[PDB]
């Protein structure tokens, strides 16, 4: 799975066991471990609270 | 002068059959060490990858 976090470079990791890979459409926002760096949990999309203040 | 001849060359022949049997299993065990080397090669890419581009 090819993911690019917002903070920098690109990475290639895999799921844990039960991450239900059909959920991962290209462009979804997911979670990653800090050390092992594999995928943990599919997450809902960002809100960018500059939107929320308006 | 004959009896000296097969007292050398028979011993040569059985020594050579000794190592001819050994070298087969030698070359066998080298492939197992080679498969260990293969797994040592394969495990260089499992959990990470850090994408760059070739310059």
């Amino acid at each position: 799975f090819i993911v690019k976090a917002t903070n920098g470079p690109r990475y290639v990791v895999g799921c844990r066991r039960q991450l239900d890979k059909s959920k991962l459409k290209p462009g979804t926002r997911v979670a990653l471990d800090m050390t092992t760096l594999t995928i943990m949990r599919y997450l809902p999309r960002e809100v960018d609270p500059l939107v929320y203040n308006m | 002068d004959l009896y000296s001849r097969y007292k050398k060359l028979q011993q040569e022949l059985e020594f050579l059959e000794v190592q001819e049997e050994y070298i087969k299993d030698e070359q066998k065990n080298l492939k197992k060490e080679f498969l260990h080397a293969q797994e040592e090669v394969k495990r260089i890419q499992s959990i990470p990858l850090v994408i760059g581009q070739f310059l």
